[PDB]
RNA sequence: UGUAACGGGGCUAAACCAUGCACCGAAGCUGCGGCAGCGACGCUUAUGCGUUGUUGGGUAGGGGAGCGUUCUGUAAGCCUGCGAAGGUGUGCUGUGAGGCAUGCUGGAGGUAUCAGAAGUGCGAAUGCUGACAUAAGUAACGAUAAAGCGGGUGAAAAGCCC
RNA sequence: CCCGGCGAGGGGAGUGAAAAAGAACCUGAAACCGUGUACGUACAAGCAGUGGGAGCACGCUUAGGCGUGUGACUGCGUACC
C-alpha cells in the first residue's frame, strides 16, 4: 500500500458534536441545552 | 491552526447578492436586507406555484363560460352535457379552442345541448 | 482625441463642485469658458482652471482647432476626506470631515 | 404551449346604446359591469381592458324598487372637520342625474388603473340625445 | 426633531433636484470694445455703452 | 493579556454596550477565548497491537513483492557515489535498507541521499516501511526481526 | 389541422409537424411513440369529437431529446421558529415531433 | 373622526323556508413524472439488486449522513511566467452545504486521492476596531464696541501695510 | 516641454517588462459617491416581492422563435431575530 490508502474501519470515528453552528446542524442556537434555567448557563448545574 | 474566514464569507455574500440582482433599493446592495428579500422571494415562489395552478384554471373557466354563453348555453350545463355525453377534454384545451376556433366549440355546444335535454 | 485633464484633491466639497459641473456638460468650449467666467461660485474658478488646462493640453499635446472643441465628459468624484475635531458643549467632541474632490474634464472635436 | 392572452394593440371594441327606462338600477348596472369588463368575450384576459364602449340614454327614468326612492342615501365625505354630506335618490335624480348610474357602476368594478379605464369607457347621458352618432353604436338589450 | 429612519438616494435626489443653478442667458457684446460683459454692468476694463467711465 | 483591571466606562448611564474589561475576547487587541496550551498529543498502543500491526505490514509487503532479501549488503568505501552505483545496478531509486548490525560504512554514504534510509533491525517503524517504494533487508536482519517480533 | 390527445395524464393540442415537450417517456431517441388516445381531431371544419379514444385516428411522434428543465428552488421558512429548508428540483421531460395526423 | 351593525355595490329578490339537480372550490384525493426512509420478500448476502406495501409538517430535543476552510503525511510527486493564489464575470452541474470549466484583472504560488489535528463556518450579543452613509450642503461661524473710503502689495483685497 | 500663482495638481516626453508599479506607490473587495447607455416612471396608494404578462431595446437564428435587460397592467402578499 501507499501511505494515502489506510482507512479506518467503519464506525470508528464519530467526528463529534459542534454546538452553535446554525439551523442545519440540528443542535445550534442554545446547542442542545434548551432555553433558560440553571442548566442553560455557562458553568451552570447542580452538584452531585 | 488559525483559519481566516474572509474569502468564504465573501463567497457566501456574493452567492446571495447574485440571486437578488434586481430588487429596489438597498435590497440589492446590503447583504442583510438582500438575505431577507431572497428568502421571502423563495417563500413567494413556492406559494405562487400553487397559486398559478389555481389561477389558470379559473381563467380557463371564465373563458369557457364567456364563449359558451355567446353560443347559447351556460357554463354549468355545458360541463354537465359534456360529462353526460362522456367527453374528457379538460378545460385548458376547451379554452384554447374557445379562443381559437368557434366552429368546433359550436359543435361541442350542439353535442352538450343534445346530451342535456 | 480624449485630451483628459484632472485636478486631484481639490480642497472643496464634491457636491458643490458637482453643481457647477452640471452646467458645462455638453458645450462648445468658448461658451463654457465665458459661462465659468461669469459665475459667482468658487467651484467655477476651480473648474475654469481645469478647463483651461484641458484646452491647452488639447491644443498643445496634439495639433490644433480650438474652435471645433466640445466638452464631452466632465465628472467630479469624491477625494480623500481629511479629519479634524470640533469641540462642542458639555465635553463631547465632534469629528468633522474636511472634504476634497477630484475634478476631471474631457474635451473633443466630435 | 402557453395559454392565449390578448395583446392590447390587437383589441377591437364595439359601441353600444342602453335605454334605462323602467329597468331597475342594480340589475342594469350589473349587466353594464359584465359588458364593461369584457366577460362576454372569449378573448378575455384579466389584465387587459377588453369590454365594449357603452352609451346610455334616458338616465333619469331609471327606477328603484320598494321605498328606495325616498330612503336610499348616497353618502360621501368631503374630507374636512366633520362635514359629512349626503343626498337621497330623487335629489340625485334632480341634481346630478347621471351620477346615480356612475356611482352604481363604479361600485362594481375592480379598484386600480384598469378599473379606472373600464370606467372611462362608460358614457352616460341624461338626455335622449347623444353626440356619438359618428361612432355608430348598435343596440344591445339586457 | 430627530429623524425616524433614513431616507433613500431617491428622496435625497428629489430634494436636490431643485438646486439646479441656471446660468446667464447670454453676455452682451460691447459696442466699442467688442468684449463680453453682463447686461447693465460695466466691462472688466471699464467701457460701458461706449463710455470709458473708469480710466 | 497585558492590560488593566478597570472598566472602560460606567455600567449604567452611557449609551454604549456594557463592558467589564478591555481584555475580553469580544474586543479588538484582546483575545483567545479558549486558549491552547503546551500539551502532549502522543497516544498509546499496546505491545501486541504494535507487534501484530508490524506483522501485518511485513506480510502485506511480501504480498506486494517490495520486500527483497539479500545476504550481505557490502560497500567498503563510504563514498556516496558507490552506494548510488550499487542501487543503480539493482534498479532501486528509493529504498529502505534494514540491517542487523548498523555498520557505519553504510550509514555514512546514505545521509546525503534523500530517497535512501538505512536503519537497524531494531529501528523498524511502520510509516517508513510503508513510505518507501522498496524495502530491502539483509537476511541477518530477517532472522533478527523474526526473533524480536515473535 | 390540429389533434388533441393525452400524454402524461394531461392533454396537448398538437399540429402537424411542430414539436411539443411533455412527460418522461421510457423511449430511446431515434424511436417513435404512438398515441391512439386522441380526444379530438380537427381538420378544416370537418371535426371529429367522440366518446374518448375516439375512433381510428392516431398520432405518430418521433422523440428528439430528454433534457431536464431549469432548476426550481424550494425554500420553506417558518417565521421566528428557527427552521428553514432549501431544496432544488429539476424535472425530466421529452421532446417529440408530431409527424402524423390520421383520420 | 367619516356613512360605519351585509365587506362594498346593489337586491323586493341577488331575502327567508322546503324539495331537488348541476357547477365552482384546498398544498385533501386521483392521474402522470421524480427523490428518500422503513417493513417484509427473493435474487447469491461486492449486506448489494429486484418486487411489493407503507411513510416523509415540525419547535425544545434525540439519532443518522454529508459539504467547505487552515495546517501535516502521500509530496524533492503533480499544475504553473505559451500565466498560480486572490478579484470579477459568464456557462454547465448536484437533493444541499457546494463543485467544475472559462473570459478579463493579477504577476508566483497552489495542491489531487485517502487519512490526521482543529484558534473550522456569523445577521443580530445597546458586541469591538476601521471605513463610509443619513439628517444636509441643514444649524452654526463663539458677546449687539461699528465700521467707511483712497493709495500700496499680489494671480486674487472688506480683513494685510499706509 | 505646456496649462498653472517662477504654486499645488495635471497633460505630454522619458525609465521600466509593467507608471490604471509615480513615492497617498504589489493585489486592490464591499458599503458609499458618480458619469454614459437600454428600458420604465409626472391620475396613481401600502414589507416593494412573486405567478401571469404587453411593448420596446440590443444579439443571433432551421427566419419558426429563442436569449439577456427593462418590465406598463394584474391575482396573491402586514420584514429578520
Amino acid at each position: 500500500m501507499r501511505l494515502n490508502t489506510l482507512s479506518p474501519a467503519e464506525g470508528s470515528k464519530k467526528a463529534g458534536k459542534r454546538l452553535g453552528r446554525g439551523i442545519g446542524s440540528g443542535l445550534g442556537k442554545t446547542g442542545g441545552r434548551g432555553h433558560k434555567g440553571q442548566k442553560s448557563r455557562s458553568g451552570g448545574g447542580v452538584r452531585r | 491552526a488559525r483559519v481566516k474566514r474572509g474569502v468564504i464569507a465573501r463567497a457566501r455574500h456574493k452567492k446571495i447578492l447574485k440571486q437578488a440582482k434586481g430588487y429596489y433599493g438597498a435590497r440589492s446592495r446590503v447583504y442583510r436586507v438582500a438575505f431577507q428579500a431572497v428568502i421571502k422571494a423563495g417563500q413567494y415562489a413556492y406559494r405562487d406555484r400553487r397559486q398559478r395552478k389555481r389561477q389558470f384554471r379559473q381563467l380557463w373557466i371564465a373563458r369557457i363560460n364567456a364563449a359558451a354563453r355567446q353560443n347559447g348555453i351556460s357554463y354549468s350545463k355545458f360541463i354537465n352535457g359534456l360529462k353526460k355525453a362522456s367527453v374528457e377534454i379538460d378545460r385548458k384545451i376547451l379554452a384554447d379552442i374557445a379562443v381559437f376556433d368557434k366552429v368546433a366549440f359550436t359543435a361541442l355546444v350542439e353535442k352538450a345541448k343534445a346530451a342535456l335535454a | 482625441m480624449e485630451t483628459i485633464a484632472k485636478h486631484r484633491h481639490a480642497r472643496s466639497s464634491a457636491q458643490k463642485v458637482r453643481l457647477v459641473a452640471d452646467l458645462i456638460r455638453g458645450k462648445k468650449v468658448s461658451q463654457a469658458l465665458d459661462i465659468l467666467t461669469y459665475t459667482n461660485k468658487k467651484a467655477a474658478v476651480l473648474v475654469k482652471k481645469v478647463l483651461e488646462s484641458a484646452i491647452a493640453n488639447a491644443e498643445h499635446n496634439d495639433g490644433a482647432d480650438i474652435d471645433d472643441l466640445k466638452v464631452t465628459k466632465i465628472f467630479v468624484d469624491e477625494g480623500p476626506s481629511m479629519k479634524r475635531i470640533m469641540p462642542r458643549a458639555k465635553g463631547r467632541a465632534d469629528r468633522i470631515l474636511k472634504r476634497t474632490s477630484h475634478i476631471t474634464v474631457v474635451v473633443s472635436d466630435r | 404551449m402557453k395559454t392565449f392572452t390578448a395583446k392590447p394593440e390587437t383589441v377591437k371594441r364595439d359601441w353600444y346604446v342602453v335605454d334605462a327606462t323602467g329597468k331597475t338600477l342594480g340589475r342594469l348596472a350589473t349587466e353594464l359591469a359584465r359588458r364593461l369588463r369584457g366577460k362576454h368575450k372569449a378573448e378575455y384576459t384579466p389584465h387587459v381592458d377588453t369590454g365594449d364602449y357603452i352609451i346610455v340614454l334616458n338616465a333619469d327614468k331609471v327606477a328603484v324598487t320598494g321605498n328606495k326612492r325616498t330612503d336610499k342615501v348616497y353618502y360621501h365625505h368631503t374630507g374636512h372637520i366633520g362635514g359629512i354630506k349626503q343626498a337621497t335618490f330623487e335629489e340625485m335624480i334632480a341634481r346630478r342625474p347621471e351620477r346615480v348610474i356612475e356611482i352604481a357602476v363604479k361600485g362594481m368594478l375592480p379598484k386600480g388603473p384598469l378599473g379606472r379605464a373600464m370606467f372611462r369607457k362608460l358614457k352616460v347621458y341624461a338626455g335622449n340625445e347623444h353626440n356619438h352618432a359618428a361612432q355608430q353604436p348598435q343596440v344591445l338589450d339586457i | 426633531a430627530v429623524q425616524q429612519n433614513k431616507p433613500t438616494r431617491s428622496k435625497r435626489g428629489m430634494r436636490r433636484s431643485h438646486d439646479a443653478l441656471t446660468a446667464v442667458t447670454s453676455l452682451s457684446v460691447d459696442k466699442t470694445s467688442g468684449e463680453k460683459h453682463l447686461r447693465h454692468h460695466i466691462t472688466a476694463d471699464g467701457y460701458y455703452r461706449g463710455r470709458k467711465v473708469i480710466a | 493579556v497585558t492590560g488593566s483591571g478597570k472598566k472602560p466606562w460606567r455600567q449604567k448611564g452611557t449609551g454604549r454596550a456594557r463592558s467589564g474589561s478591555i481584555k475580553s475576547p469580544i474586543w479588538r487587541s484582546g483575545g483567545v477565548t479558549f486558549a491552547a496550551r503546551p500539551q502532549d498529543h502522543s497516544q498509546k498502543v499496546n505491545k501486541k497491537m504494535y507487534r501484530g500491526a508490524l506483522k501485518s505490514i511485513l506480510s502485506e509487503l511480501v504480498r506486494q513483492d517490495r520486500l527483497i532479501v539479500v545476504e550481505k549488503f557490502s560497500v567498503e568505501a563510504p563514498k556516496t557515489k558507490l552506494l548510488a552505483q550499487k542501487l543503480k545496478d539493482m534498479a532501486l531509486e528509493d529504498v529502505l535498507i534494514i540491517t542487523g548490525e548498523l555498520d557505519e560504512n553504510l550509514f555514512l554514504a546514505a545521509r546525503n541521499l534523500h530517497k535512501v534510509d538505512v536503519r537497524d533491525a531494531t529501528g523498524i517503524d511502520p510509516v517508513s516501511l510503508i513510505a518507501f517504494d522498496k524495502v530491502v533487508m539483509t537476511a541477518d536482519a530477517v532472522k533478527q526481526v523474526e526473533e524480536m517480533l515473535a | 389541422m390540429y389533434a388533441v390527445f393525452q400524454s402524461g395524464g394531461k392533454q396537448h393540442r398538437v399540429s402537424e409537424g411542430q414539436t411539443v415537450r411533455l412527460e418522461k417517456l421510457d423511449i430511446a431517441t431515434g424511436e417513435t411513440v404512438e398515441f391512439a388516445e386522441v380526444l379530438m381531431i380537427a381538420n378544416g371544419e370537418e371535426v371529429k369529437i367522440g366518446v374518448p379514444f375516439v375512433d381510428g385516428g392516431v398520432i405518430k411522434a418521433e422523440v428528439v431529446a430528454h433534457g431536464r428543465g431549469e432548476k426550481v428552488k424550494i425554500v420553506k421558512f417558518r417565521r421566528r421558529k428557527h427552521y428553514r429548508k432549501q431544496q432544488g428540483h429539476r424535472q425530466w421531460f421529452t421532446d417529440v415531433k408530431i409527424t402524423g395526423i390520421s383520420a
